[PDB]
Protein backbone atom coordinates (compact mmCIF):
# COMPACT_ATOMS: atom_id res chain seq x y z
CA UNK A 1 0.00 0.00 0.00
CA UNK A 2 1.38 3.34 -1.26
CA UNK A 3 0.28 5.48 1.63
CA UNK A 4 0.85 2.74 4.42
CA UNK A 5 2.30 4.76 7.77
CA UNK A 6 0.57 8.04 7.01
CA UNK A 7 -2.36 9.01 9.45
CA UNK A 8 -4.92 11.23 7.93
CA UNK A 9 -5.26 12.92 11.33
CA UNK A 10 -1.70 13.87 11.83
CA UNK A 11 1.00 13.11 9.17
CA UNK A 12 -1.16 13.99 5.86
CA UNK A 13 -2.71 17.29 8.30
CA UNK A 14 0.57 18.24 9.06
CA UNK A 15 -0.23 17.54 12.80
CA UNK A 16 2.22 15.86 15.14
CA UNK A 17 0.78 13.75 17.98
CA UNK A 18 1.41 14.47 21.40
CA UNK A 19 4.54 12.12 22.23
CA UNK A 20 6.01 12.06 18.69
CA UNK A 21 8.71 14.04 20.20
CA UNK A 22 9.35 11.35 23.00
CA UNK A 23 10.56 8.99 19.55
CA UNK A 24 12.66 11.64 17.83
CA UNK A 25 13.99 12.56 21.03
CA UNK A 26 15.55 8.89 21.73
CA UNK A 27 16.99 8.77 18.21
CA UNK A 28 19.57 11.67 19.26
CA UNK A 29 20.46 9.57 22.29
CA UNK B 1 -1.61 -0.88 28.63
CA UNK B 2 -0.27 -0.27 31.81
CA UNK B 3 1.03 2.88 32.69
CA UNK B 4 0.33 4.17 29.55
CA UNK B 5 -2.36 7.03 28.54
CA UNK B 6 -5.13 8.03 26.78
CA UNK B 7 -4.27 7.61 22.82
CA UNK B 8 -5.54 10.94 20.58
CA UNK B 9 -8.58 10.74 18.19
CA UNK B 10 -6.90 8.64 15.31
CA UNK B 11 -3.80 7.96 16.66
CA UNK B 12 -3.65 4.39 15.62
CA UNK B 13 -5.62 4.27 12.61
CA UNK B 14 -4.10 0.73 12.33
CA UNK B 15 -5.32 -0.44 15.40
CA UNK B 16 -7.24 -3.49 14.97
CA UNK B 17 -9.11 -5.99 18.27
CA UNK B 18 -9.66 -9.46 17.81
CA UNK B 19 -12.73 -10.44 19.14
CA UNK B 20 -14.14 -13.96 20.43
CA UNK B 21 -17.48 -14.25 18.51
CA UNK B 22 -20.03 -15.91 21.44
CA UNK B 23 -19.73 -14.99 24.03
CA UNK B 24 -18.15 -12.08 22.79
CA UNK B 25 -14.90 -10.66 24.40
CA UNK B 26 -11.61 -9.11 23.76
CA UNK B 27 -8.96 -11.60 22.98
CA UNK B 28 -6.01 -9.79 21.66
CA UNK B 29 -4.90 -6.49 19.67
CA UNK B 30 -3.94 -6.98 16.26
CA UNK B 31 -2.79 -4.50 13.15
CA UNK B 32 -3.85 -3.51 9.96
CA UNK B 33 -1.14 -3.88 7.03
CA UNK B 34 -3.38 -3.79 3.72
CA UNK B 35 -7.12 -3.59 3.17
CA UNK B 36 -7.70 -7.27 3.74
CA UNK B 37 -4.81 -8.48 5.82
CA UNK B 38 -4.20 -8.18 9.65
CA UNK B 39 -1.48 -9.08 11.51
CA UNK B 40 -1.38 -10.63 14.96
CA UNK B 41 0.14 -13.22 17.57
CA UNK B 42 0.16 -17.18 16.76
CA UNK B 43 -0.85 -17.71 20.53
CA UNK B 44 -3.94 -15.19 20.39
CA UNK B 45 -5.03 -18.08 18.15
CA UNK B 46 -3.08 -21.37 19.05
CA UNK B 47 -1.93 -21.86 22.47
CA UNK B 48 -2.58 -25.90 23.68
CA UNK B 49 -2.00 -25.57 27.15
CA UNK B 50 -4.66 -22.63 27.84
CA UNK B 51 -6.87 -25.24 25.48
CA UNK B 52 -6.88 -22.72 22.80
CA UNK B 53 -7.60 -23.35 19.20
CA UNK B 54 -9.61 -20.95 17.54
CA UNK B 55 -10.98 -21.07 14.26
CA UNK B 56 -12.22 -18.45 11.44
CA UNK B 57 -15.85 -19.16 13.25
CA UNK B 58 -14.70 -18.36 16.44
CA UNK B 59 -13.54 -14.90 15.94
CA UNK B 60 -14.32 -11.23 14.17
CA UNK B 61 -12.33 -8.42 13.87
CA UNK B 62 -13.10 -4.60 15.21
CA UNK B 63 -11.58 -1.86 13.20
CA UNK B 64 -11.79 1.85 13.45
CA UNK B 65 -12.38 2.79 17.04
CA UNK B 66 -16.34 4.91 11.98
CA UNK B 67 -16.34 1.28 13.26
CA UNK B 68 -16.55 -1.64 11.01
CA UNK B 69 -16.36 -5.36 12.26
CA UNK B 70 -15.74 -8.43 9.76
CA UNK B 71 -15.07 -11.92 9.83
CA UNK B 72 -12.09 -13.67 8.49
CA UNK B 73 -12.05 -15.84 5.79
CA UNK B 74 -8.76 -17.90 6.59
CA UNK B 75 -6.21 -18.05 9.18
CA UNK B 76 -2.73 -18.48 8.87
CA UNK B 77 -0.24 -19.59 11.37
CA UNK B 78 3.38 -19.83 11.27
CA UNK B 79 4.36 -23.44 10.51
CA UNK B 80 7.51 -23.42 12.88
CA UNK B 81 6.01 -21.30 15.70
CA UNK B 82 6.80 -22.92 18.73
CA UNK B 83 4.41 -22.75 21.73
CA UNK B 84 6.14 -25.59 23.39
CA UNK B 85 9.04 -23.84 24.91
CA UNK B 86 9.44 -20.00 23.99
CA UNK B 87 6.70 -18.70 21.55
CA UNK B 88 9.19 -18.44 18.76
CA UNK B 89 7.78 -17.12 15.36
CA UNK B 90 4.61 -16.14 17.68
CA UNK B 91 3.08 -14.75 14.11
CA UNK B 92 -0.24 -15.35 12.43
CA UNK B 93 -2.38 -13.70 9.35
CA UNK B 94 -5.75 -13.00 9.41
CA UNK B 95 -7.27 -12.81 5.77
CA UNK B 96 -10.07 -10.65 6.03
CA UNK B 97 -13.53 -11.82 4.59
CA UNK B 98 -13.65 -8.96 2.06
CA UNK B 99 -11.62 -6.19 1.34
CA UNK B 100 -12.98 -2.71 3.84
CA UNK B 101 -12.99 0.43 3.01
CA UNK B 102 -10.36 2.97 4.29
CA UNK B 103 -11.36 6.29 6.36
CA UNK B 104 -9.88 8.89 8.49
CA UNK B 105 -9.88 5.68 11.48
CA UNK B 106 -8.45 3.04 9.50
CA UNK B 107 -5.35 3.00 7.16
CA UNK B 108 -2.50 0.26 7.14
CA UNK B 109 0.38 0.54 8.89
CA UNK B 110 4.02 -0.10 6.84
CA UNK B 111 5.86 -3.05 7.15
CA UNK B 112 9.88 -2.84 7.38
CA UNK B 113 12.58 -3.68 4.59
CA UNK B 114 16.35 -4.41 5.33
CA UNK B 115 17.67 -0.61 5.47
CA UNK B 116 14.41 0.48 7.83
CA UNK B 117 15.16 -2.69 10.30
CA UNK B 118 18.66 -1.66 10.12
CA UNK B 119 18.42 1.94 10.66
CA UNK B 120 15.70 2.32 13.65
CA UNK B 121 16.34 -1.48 15.80
CA UNK B 122 18.84 0.33 17.82
CA UNK B 123 19.00 0.01 21.68
CA UNK B 124 17.63 2.82 23.47
CA UNK B 125 15.85 3.62 20.42
CA UNK B 126 11.89 4.19 21.66
CA UNK B 127 8.98 2.42 19.75
CA UNK B 128 5.37 2.57 20.44
CA UNK B 129 2.77 0.43 21.86
CA UNK B 130 -0.72 0.44 21.70
CA UNK B 131 -3.83 -1.19 22.78
CA UNK B 132 -7.56 -1.88 24.70
CA UNK B 133 -5.69 -4.31 27.26
CA UNK B 134 -5.57 -3.78 30.97
CA UNK B 135 -4.61 -0.82 32.82
CA UNK B 136 -3.42 -2.75 35.80
CA UNK B 137 -2.24 -6.49 36.41
CA UNK B 138 -11.37 -1.79 31.08
CA UNK B 139 -10.36 1.54 29.50
CA UNK B 140 -13.12 3.13 27.75
CA UNK B 141 -10.08 4.75 25.40
CA UNK B 142 -7.00 3.18 23.13
CA UNK B 143 -4.45 3.19 25.38
CA UNK B 144 -0.84 4.42 24.42
CA UNK B 145 2.41 4.34 25.51
CA UNK B 146 6.17 4.40 24.07
CA UNK B 147 9.12 2.52 25.35
CA UNK B 148 12.89 1.84 24.52
CA UNK B 149 14.60 -0.95 22.53
CA UNK B 150 16.86 -2.72 25.04
CA UNK B 151 20.37 -4.15 24.28
CA UNK B 152 19.90 -8.11 23.67
CA UNK B 153 22.10 -9.63 26.22
CA UNK B 154 20.38 -7.60 28.49
CA UNK B 155 16.87 -9.21 27.50
CA UNK B 156 18.19 -12.89 27.67
CA UNK B 157 20.03 -11.89 31.60
CA UNK B 158 16.39 -10.80 32.32
CA UNK B 159 14.75 -14.48 31.78
CA UNK B 160 14.99 -17.76 31.52
CA UNK B 161 13.19 -17.93 28.43
CA UNK B 162 15.74 -19.16 25.84
CA UNK B 163 15.66 -15.66 23.30
CA UNK B 164 16.01 -15.91 19.46
CA UNK B 165 16.86 -13.68 16.56
CA UNK B 166 13.04 -13.65 15.96
CA UNK B 167 12.62 -11.55 18.84
CA UNK B 168 13.11 -8.56 20.48
CA UNK B 169 12.57 -6.78 23.96
CA UNK B 170 11.60 -3.57 24.80
CA UNK B 171 10.75 -1.34 28.50
CA UNK B 172 12.30 0.56 30.86
CA UNK B 173 15.08 -0.57 32.99
CA UNK B 174 15.20 -0.49 36.77
CA UNK B 175 15.37 3.16 37.70
CA UNK B 176 15.42 4.58 33.89
CA UNK B 177 12.95 7.12 35.26
CA UNK B 178 9.47 5.55 33.63
CA UNK B 179 7.31 2.41 33.57
CA UNK B 180 4.96 0.72 30.76
CA UNK B 181 4.29 -2.49 29.21
CA UNK B 182 1.91 -4.15 27.39
CA UNK B 183 -1.06 -6.27 29.33
CA UNK B 184 -3.38 -8.78 29.34
CA UNK B 185 -5.77 -7.85 25.98
CA UNK B 186 -2.86 -5.96 24.29
CA UNK B 187 -1.31 -9.08 22.72
CA UNK B 188 -1.29 -9.43 19.28
CA UNK B 189 -0.76 -5.94 19.01
CA UNK B 190 1.63 -3.67 16.71
CA UNK B 191 4.98 -2.06 18.17
CA UNK B 192 5.55 0.42 15.84
CA UNK B 193 8.15 3.06 14.83
CA UNK B 194 8.12 6.14 12.96
CA UNK B 195 11.06 6.52 10.75
CA UNK B 196 12.52 10.28 10.42
CA UNK B 197 13.16 8.86 6.88
CA UNK B 198 10.15 9.08 4.78
CA UNK B 199 7.82 10.11 8.40
CA UNK B 200 6.10 7.46 8.17
CA UNK B 201 5.02 4.23 11.08
CA UNK B 202 6.42 0.96 10.43
CA UNK B 203 5.59 -1.92 12.47
CA UNK B 204 8.53 -3.65 13.89
CA UNK B 205 6.97 -5.74 16.17
CA UNK B 206 3.82 -7.94 17.78
CA UNK B 207 3.59 -7.70 21.32
CA UNK B 208 4.24 -11.87 21.78
CA UNK B 209 5.05 -12.32 25.27
CA UNK B 210 6.05 -11.07 29.10
CA UNK B 211 6.49 -12.59 32.65
CA UNK B 212 3.51 -10.49 34.46
CA UNK B 213 2.79 -6.76 33.08
CA UNK B 214 5.10 -3.60 33.76
CA UNK B 215 7.92 -5.79 36.86
CA UNK B 216 10.80 -4.33 37.33
CA UNK B 217 13.92 -5.83 35.64
CA UNK B 218 11.84 -8.02 33.32
CA UNK B 219 10.73 -6.69 29.78
CA UNK B 220 8.13 -7.17 27.24
CA UNK B 221 8.94 -9.60 24.18
CA UNK B 222 8.08 -9.43 20.69
CA UNK B 223 7.84 -11.27 17.64
CA UNK B 224 10.52 -9.67 14.97
CA UNK B 225 8.47 -8.43 12.22
CA UNK B 226 11.15 -7.79 9.64
CA UNK B 227 12.91 -11.24 10.40
CA UNK B 228 9.48 -13.02 9.13
CA UNK B 229 8.99 -11.17 6.79
CA UNK B 230 10.01 -13.80 4.29
CA UNK B 231 6.91 -16.02 5.60
CA UNK B 232 5.08 -12.71 5.57
CA UNK B 233 5.33 -12.47 1.82
CA UNK B 234 4.68 -16.11 1.02
CA UNK B 235 1.28 -16.05 2.28
CA UNK B 236 0.03 -12.80 1.31
CA UNK B 237 1.22 -13.34 -2.45
CA UNK B 238 -0.05 -10.49 -4.38
O1 LIG C 1 14.18 -4.70 1.24
S1 LIG C 1 13.97 -6.12 1.65
O2 LIG C 1 13.85 -6.22 3.13
O3 LIG C 1 12.70 -6.62 1.02
O4 LIG C 1 15.10 -6.88 1.23
C1 LIG C 1 15.06 -7.80 0.16
C2 LIG C 1 15.43 -9.20 0.64
O5 LIG C 1 16.54 -9.70 -0.13
C3 LIG C 1 16.96 -10.90 0.56
C4 LIG C 1 16.00 -12.07 0.27
O6 LIG C 1 16.59 -13.36 0.48
S2 LIG C 1 16.20 -14.48 -0.33
O7 LIG C 1 14.81 -14.89 0.06
O8 LIG C 1 17.15 -15.62 -0.12
O9 LIG C 1 16.22 -14.08 -1.78
O10 LIG C 1 18.36 -11.18 0.19
C5 LIG C 1 18.73 -11.87 -1.07
O11 LIG C 1 17.81 -11.89 -2.20
C6 LIG C 1 17.48 -10.59 -2.75
C7 LIG C 1 16.46 -10.81 -3.90
O12 LIG C 1 16.71 -12.01 -4.66
S3 LIG C 1 16.19 -12.12 -6.00
O13 LIG C 1 16.41 -13.52 -6.51
O14 LIG C 1 16.90 -11.15 -6.90
O15 LIG C 1 14.72 -11.82 -6.00
C8 LIG C 1 18.71 -9.72 -3.14
O16 LIG C 1 18.29 -8.35 -3.13
S4 LIG C 1 17.98 -7.70 -4.38
O17 LIG C 1 19.04 -6.67 -4.68
O18 LIG C 1 17.91 -8.67 -5.52
O19 LIG C 1 16.66 -7.00 -4.23
C9 LIG C 1 19.87 -9.86 -2.12
O20 LIG C 1 21.09 -9.36 -2.69
S5 LIG C 1 21.62 -8.21 -2.00
O21 LIG C 1 22.15 -8.64 -0.66
O22 LIG C 1 20.55 -7.17 -1.80
O23 LIG C 1 22.74 -7.61 -2.80
C10 LIG C 1 20.06 -11.30 -1.59
O24 LIG C 1 21.03 -11.35 -0.52
S6 LIG C 1 21.78 -12.58 -0.39
O25 LIG C 1 22.67 -12.75 -1.59
O26 LIG C 1 20.88 -13.78 -0.26
O27 LIG C 1 22.64 -12.51 0.84
C11 LIG C 1 16.88 -10.50 2.05
O28 LIG C 1 18.17 -10.14 2.56
S7 LIG C 1 18.45 -10.77 3.83
O29 LIG C 1 17.64 -10.11 4.91
O30 LIG C 1 19.91 -10.58 4.13
O31 LIG C 1 18.15 -12.24 3.76
C12 LIG C 1 15.97 -9.25 2.07
O32 LIG C 1 14.93 -9.34 3.09
S8 LIG C 1 13.71 -10.14 2.97
O33 LIG C 1 13.00 -10.12 4.29
O34 LIG C 1 14.01 -11.57 2.63
O35 LIG C 1 12.78 -9.57 1.93
NA1 LIG D 1 9.59 -3.92 33.17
Amino acid sequence: EADCGLRPLFEKKQVQDQTEKELFESYIE
Amino acid sequence: IVEGQDAEVGLSPWQVMLFRKSPQELLCGASLISDRWVLTAAHCLLYPPWDKNFTVDDLLVRIGKVEKISMLDKIYIHPRYNWKENLDRDIALLKLKRPIELSDYIHPVCLPDKQTAAKLLHAGFKGRVTGWGNRREQPSVLQVVNLPLVERPVCKASTRIRITDNMFCAGYKPGEGKRGDACEGDSGGPFVMKSPYNNRWYQMGIVSWGEGCDRDGKYGFYTHVFRLKKWIQKVIDR
